[PDB]
DNA sequence: GATCTGGCCTGTCTTA
DNA sequence: GATCTGGCCTGTCTTA
DNA sequence: CACAGTGCTACAGAC
DNA sequence: GTCTGTAGCACTGTGTAAGACAGGCCAGATC
DNA sequence: GTCTGTAGCACTGTGTAAGACAGGCCAGATC
DNA sequence: CACAGTGCTACAGAC
């Protein structure tokens, strides 16, 4: 079944905001992407999450010395890339939108250097030059490994961006678009990108979910901004990694899941579990799926939610991500009058 | 008889009265003796329609890169097309605004009967000189707290403000060539309320960095697409070319770290213009040459991401001199006098504090005796200098408190008459150069300082050196080191510092309350709507002639 | 052409024209057309002293006791001869009055308008009628906070305000016999500014027991001589005499407390009117008799004091209901409608909170629990009822709060749907009984509500009894106590409660900041003799009528 | 010599105000006299004063059954009768201005009834009736008890008061004048009180000291209130008690001392000290005088002052009483933003 | 069980 | 060394 | 059942 | 037919600090 | 000679929250 | 060297 407590943050509440990461690295989490720019009591900007006796810490990570240094990306596609040779275990992360909004366009790598004394962690972040054919600056698109024969690309795809330079006024400054539907294949290096068009997929969509397996991608509910619906349909994807150009077709399969934004936390094998961002733009998704795939396609099934307090039912909006192994971590904004100023009430919620 | 709607308009907005109170004022004097001389209230929303903007035509050459041609835009919002969609950034943001090209072409065609009278006092003729303008524009911004909050219907909005302003300095003419230029207008109270117009107010806290930067981009964008077109508008019946400098200098030290990329504010990094460390301005306290620039913070901070040599932390930190977060809007490298005045007031006031005690001999005191010493010091400041105790140093504290019979006034509590004899030297010397720094033409209202500041500034330095080296080891504020070390080269490079304060600025958020309470409707969807417009209306020299004018 | 100086006086006070502001205009308007419509400033400081007291001769007969004869005093300082003596009690204060019977002839000087027309219209002749007018005084006190200290010269002063004040609700006529009283003028709008006339200012602090009563010891003194003689006035052409009735109502509790001898306020006797203590007044909710009175308090303290029985000290203080101070200015035994009000709707939202939470079930839950219930109520009265979450309760939020639609907005949020209508029940049985004390007139607004109320109130207190036992087990808050056991029987006594209510004064204070702001000198000797004159001005009935009268 | 160190008062600031009384009865010291009436943390109005570590403490005393409760007079004439028959040991005390600014005008005799248990004392106050020839409500006067051969009486001089009922205005309202100078012979049963008027005193003074002994008293440096002098004349007055008429005479001599509500702390048998009020009404004296009385006269020698702060040298006001055996409390107003609201700095001064 | 080191904590400083 | 009791301390309530 | 506004937009009344 | 005056809309500000009291616990004094 | 307009006086309000950094200490992990 | 007031009292200028 699946059990959700309520957490308290002792002394840093000021860090997170709607749109952020957690890395689970070696089973450690790593929570990236904070309000403003980096202060120098953190003059990384990436945290390690600690979860214990009900309380939520945050401790400053720091880098090594070949590590660039990175901007708090606020909704950047995350793509955990498994151990495996070269060298593992990586973290892509690309390309978010900057403190000051503007969109990266830039490819880092995240990996874990050395350890300890004292539970002391030194990460790295390589970013990797692009050279294409490179994907346009956006956000809330989804990134993905696959492996073929048996070599491993990066697919890419979705997302919404600032309206094009000719077309874009200091009265449309904030106003954003999906980018146009293609493919984006990422080899690792060579840093080379390839973007593909597909007949089956007309217009874009953002704020969905990935998940990949073993040379497959389903890519599930997004949000489409042209007509303002959230698709039931599912995409699924079929790569293949051929000398020297990437052959590459697609299908619509019949009915998928109509969420956005949604937590996709892994339990098994090649299985995960939802637990739900937005069903419609006023109605936040109250139910738990789990979805474990497999050779034959996805499979889906519904699971009991866990009693929901009265004020997570209640909220307007809410977000988080997956702190592992089945569980995740969920935030709620408080309103009251002084502010708290604890921003945000925690909860963590658990499957078995 | 009968009033010009013109004048009444500006009777109506320049005496703070209400609209319902002037409707209130017109019905009765309309009734005792019939015959109505103000007019009634829609043939004045009929008037300001000329001089609000969005109603002259105008146009740039070349045309203005991402900014559209519509010259009649009137009150936008803000937002600027902030998509809604509930899995994006929240649109928790209540704001208005003027089209930034669009208020500067109001204002300058506000200022057309001075520019054309400045033209004809010179001597100069009119069907020559109509190719050569240049405008000076002051730009201002500033946070601001106690902002009471609407019950109203959504959504949930801060309670803090920012609002962003401008105001015009002066504006000359180059042609026919050889003279630097000839200024033909230029503002005779720029430190005033009646010269710094409102462009764009928020409901905003000073510290997102990411809130605010989604305000402020098209305003920066429209910054930046200014510099290099030229402005045509009819002016004096004929068309003429204007071209424009903006200088940001009216911000506090706060905003200016956080819109440089620097960090704040009791850093290892002190200094806004230079580079120079805390410690390292112990030792050197009066020589500093000004480096930093926004083009160079730019340049500094992709160092910083790109880290191209491979450092740790720190190695980094000070190659790049403090440079982490990229700098987002160009401000002149200048000082802020009125906030360097209290910053030298409140640190002349612990200066007596640890002189009533002498916490020259004992190193160590307690907090009770502190406290103590407190009391002291505020109950003589009480008995003559006529002051009561403050929570917080203001200006008019910090200005009746840094004279020669405060000090006086504080001596006869210390002791030891060589201490006395040394803060009161300390004194004279502040005083002999705080004018180059609050003057509006220092060269020409007192020229001697101007010429003896460093000497002045040299021996300042010196006597914290020896008789207070208990205070002044290794740690120094860090408007004690601008006014020590930067004060000549800017007044020299600009050629004033007090007409560029922020001064104005924070006189406007005194209206902003004033207005907000008094001016507007009462709901969170028009409230800035009205404060805006009402505002601009105040501070139109138009209006403002009518007030002086029929009098003498 | 020309206005009455009377004319545009009413305008300039009417409209919160400062002095400076109208003489702004006033050049402007005579410089542009140049007759002059307007008047300049000093035929207003003329036009004036007819209207502030000290103009109109009177006498009362007989004399009063020690309150001096002369009848053409104005401002004094409140201080009354406080010899500065260093060895003697601080003179502490900065305070301003007008001596109380010449404010007061002044102020009945003002309705003589009225007065002729109430005599005319219910067909009383005039030669006739003039020997038993009778004039009800509600009177009225309150403390501010937060009144910033100015740097002055000295004294050093606190930061709070003490504003005495009064109005004129009904005057009425008992000759020539059977008459009960034939009421001629009455009170319209008596919650309003327009009606509430300041006596008496003071830099004081409510709590200083010792200042305050020497600041208003004169006032009481000159109250308790006027309840015995007869008031002469020439009104109308004709010597007329008048009495007084005094009705101190204007006093929220912790006023009431302090200045009847009781002991403040979560005490162990909880009524103001009653003799039941706290636990005494959970087990029988509805059934208590009005008994306290000030003579009675005034008798009780010397039980106190001499204590003559010998007991100990809490048997004396049972034997004497908690007077252990002497009582020191009559107030009238009723209610304070708007601060009942507030509290309840803070009660009600208590209530809320614990049925969000289920606190009849897990009795006892943590800090951070009722932290979240809280966070959560909010949240949802900020989507419907579009309220913001308060710092305090006040009116406004009070009266939006107690509807029945908050009230199912609230149930939203509970789950089990019996206190669901358990609550629902409530809030409409509340609703049922609130006209009846916020009515200006009970008897003829809502009769039958009147008549309803013992029932009604019966079932309220057993609804909590049953239901929310877990809550009022013993424990009730003082104004609920208050509200259903002692309404019915004030509104018998009384006629009304709404009508004698705090909102007038407190409207007052509003007044107190805005011309403490823009309508007085900036001195600490005298912006309280210009706060108070203005203030005077702006509540007088001859000058308000100046304003609907040439209009309709 | 002379000591002075600062206290700290920990809890109790609200309750001392300028116009105080500090009862030394059997070594403890009482605080008399507090800012407004009395709240229900200590119902009594005295509370014991206990000076320990740098610190002062309140503790809320209680009365017995038989004693008549008191309102809180403020500059009470104090008289400490001592221990001898019948009854020892009282303190009189008459009359002082009540919380709302009237004057009592009525004696009070307050005694100890019993102890303990756990160093708890319980005191007892009889409002003791005059019958006369009574004197008037008034205030800053002073009481001295005396003995004859060896009777014992109590003799009452001095004081403000409020304008006769005649001239009061609610103008006058808050105006004092000194009441006529007659001297007041209370028995202290029968209350019986006769008035005696002088020759050589003309004018009634008032804030002046009073030093008793072995039927003579000696009055000290008042402050006439009529041609605003502060008088450095000293009065000597003996009286002798033959029944039935109290025979009495006066004498003025050289010269005594300038000073008005001075602190009288006792350090030896017949000799006190006097720490200081005022001289002028602009500079508050700052020496010490000692002050030994003995048959042949008055005696008076300077001693050396502590060495004042500069807090307690630049202050306008201060006050204070006799903590007993040489030692007093002095207590000086503070000023700051925000309020303390700690009211007043306390200093303890010790003699040798 | 002893030793080391990272990170938490407090107090002071600097600008608001 | 064990026991008792007064008074201090904290938290909740009631009005502002 | 506080109350006097806060400014703008519609919509009648008035020649 | 232009000019003029008011009704509708949704919300504003004045209402703003200590004291009472019950229960638990500890420290200091006595047997 | 009445009426009128301005100078003198002493003081007002707008300037209002977190972050940096050095030193001490403790807890948890390793030898 | 902020600056536009805050209201009252004197003291000139103007018929
Ligand atoms: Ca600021
Ligand atoms: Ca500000
Ligand atoms: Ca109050
Ligand atoms: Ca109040
Ligand atoms: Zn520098
Ligand atoms: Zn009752």
């Amino acid at each position: 079944s699946m059990s959700l407590q309520p957490l308290t943050a002792v002394n840093c509440g000021s860090l997170v905001q709607p749109g952020f990461s957690l890395l689970d690295l070696e089973g450690d989490v790593y929570l990236f992407g904070q309000k403003g720019w980096p202060k120098r009591s953190c003059p990384t900007g990436i945290f390690g999450v600690r979860i214990k006796k009900g309380e939520l810490k945050l401790r400053a990570i720091s880098f090594s010395n070949n590590s660039s240094y990175l901007p708090p990306l606020r909704c950047p596609a995350i793509a955990h890339f498994e151990a495996q040779d070269g060298k593992p275990e990586c973290y892509l992360i690309h390309g978010g939108r900057t403190p000051n909004n503007e969109l990266s366009s830039s490819l880092y790598m995240l990996s874990v250097d050395s350890r300890g004394c004292n539970r002391k962690v030194t990460l790295r972040c390589e970013e990797k030059e692009l050279v294409g054919d490179v994907p346009s600056a956006r956000y809330g698109h989804t990134l993905s490994v696959i492996n073929s024969r048996g070599k491993t690309a990066c697919v890419l795809f979705g997302g919404r961006s600032y309206m094009p330079p000719t077309e874009r006024t200091t009265q449309n400054w904030n106003s954003v678009v999906d980018c146009p539907p293609q493919v984006y294949l990422i080899d690792l290096e060579f840093g080379c990108c390839t973007a593909h068009t597909l007949p089956e997929l007309t217009d874009g969509q953002s704020f969905h979910v990935a998940l990949a397996r073993q040379d497959c991608v389903y890519f599930l509910g997004g949000h489409i901004l042209s007509s303002d619906c959230r698709p039931s349909r599912l995409i699924r994807l079929h790569v293949e990694l051929l000398l020297g150009s990437p052959v590459l077709t697609c299908t619509i399969l019949h009915e998928g899941l109509t969420i956005t934004s949604a937590i996709a936390s892994p339990i098994g094998y090649h299985e995960y579990i939802i637990f739900g961002g937005y069903q419609s733009e006023t109605q936040k998704r109250m139910e738990c799926t789990y979805v474990g795939l497999d050779d034959v396609g996805v499979h889906m099934e519904s699971r009991e939610p866990p009693q929901w307090t009265s004020e997570i039912s209640h909220s307007r909006t809410w977000f988080g991500g997956s702190l592992g192994k089945g569980t995740a971590l969920v935030a709620i904004p408080s309103e009251g009058n002084p502010t708290p100023p604890e921003a945000y009430h925690f909860y963590q919620v658990s499957f078995q | 008889f009968g009033l010009h709607p013109a004048v009444c308009l500006a009777i109506r907005v320049n005496t703070f009265l209400s609209c319902s109170q002037y409707h209130k004022m017109y019905r009765t004097v309309k009734a005792t003796s019939g015959r109505q001389i103000f007019q009634p209230l829609h043939t004045l929303r009929n008037a300001e329609k000329e001089l609000l903007p969005g109603f002259h035509q105008f146009e740039w050459q070349p045309a203005l890169k991402n900014v559209s041609t519509s010259w009649d835009v009137g009150i936008i919002d803000g937002l600027s097309g902030w998509t809604v969609s509930v899995d994006d950034v929240p649109a928790d943001t209540i704001s208005r605004r003027f089209r930034y090209d669009v208020a500067l072409v109001s204002a300058l065609k506000d200022l057309e009967e001075d520019i054309m009278e400045g033209l004809r006092e010179r001597a100069l003729d009119d069907s020559m000189c109509t190719s050569g303008f240049t405008v000076v524009v002051k730009e201002s911004c500033d946070g601001m707290g106690d902002v009471s909050e609407k019950h109203g219907s959504g959504p949930a909005v801060p309670e803090k403000a920012v609002r962003f302003s401008f105001t015009i300095m002066s504006i000359s003419i180059r042609l026919e060539g050889e003279d630097d230029g000839i200024t033909i207008f230029q503002e005779q109270k720029p430190n005033s309320e009646l010269s710094c117009r409102p462009l764009c107010l928020m409901f905003v806290d000073e510290s997102d960095h990411e809130t605010l930067t989604a305000i402020l981009g098209p305003v920066v964008a429209e910054r930046k697409a200014m510099m290099e077109s030229r402005l045509i508008i009819s002016v004096g019946g004929l068309l003429r070319s204007f071209r424009f400098f903006f200088r940001g200098t009216g911000y506090d030290e706060k905003m200016v770290r956080e819109m440089e990329g620097l960090e704040a504010s009791g850093s290892t990094y002190i200094c806004t213009l230079c580079d120079s460390t805390r410690a390292e301005a112990s030792q050197n306290m009066v020589l500093h040459s000004i480096t930093r620039s926004h083009d160079e913070n730019l340049e500094r901070y992709e160092i910083w991401r790109k880290n191209p040599f491979s450092e740790s932390a720190d190695e980094l930190r000070d190659r790049v001199k403090g440079v982490s977060a990229k700098p987002f809007m160009e401000t002149q490298p200048t000082l802020d006098a009125l906030h360097c005045d209290i910053g030298n007031a409140t640190e002349f006031y612990k200066i007596f504090q640890d002189e009533i005690g002498e916490v020259y001999q004992k190193p160590n005191p307690s907090r009770e005796e502190r406290r103590r010493w407190r009391s002291t010091l505020d109950k003589q400041l009480r008995k003559k200098m006529k002051l009561k105790p403050v929570m917080r140093m203001n200006g008019n504290y910090a200005r009746r408190l840094m004279t020669r019979e405060a000090v006086e006034a504080v001596c006869e509590l210390v002791p030891s008459e060589e201490r006395r004899e040394a803060l009161l030297k300390l004194m004279d010397l502040y005083l002999q150069m705080k004018p180059v720094w609050r003057s509006t033409c220092p060269s020409r209202d007192c020229p001697d300082q101007l010429c003896q500041y460093s000497y002045n500034s040299q021996q300042f330095a010196d006597l914290l050196s020896s008789m207070f080296k208990y205070r002044y080891d290794g740690k120094i504020t860090n408007y004690l080191h601008k006014t020590l070390a930067h004060v000549p080269e800017i007044v020299e490079r600009d050629g004033s510092i007090g007409a560029w304060a922020s001064e104005g600025n924070e006189s406007g958020n005194k209206l902003f309350r004033r207005f907000r309470k008094m001016n507007a409707r009462q709901s969170k969807t028009f409230e800035l709507e009205d404060i805006l417009k009402h505002h601009w209306l105040y501070t139109s020299k138009y209006l403002q002639k009518f007030m002086e004018a029929h009098k003498n």
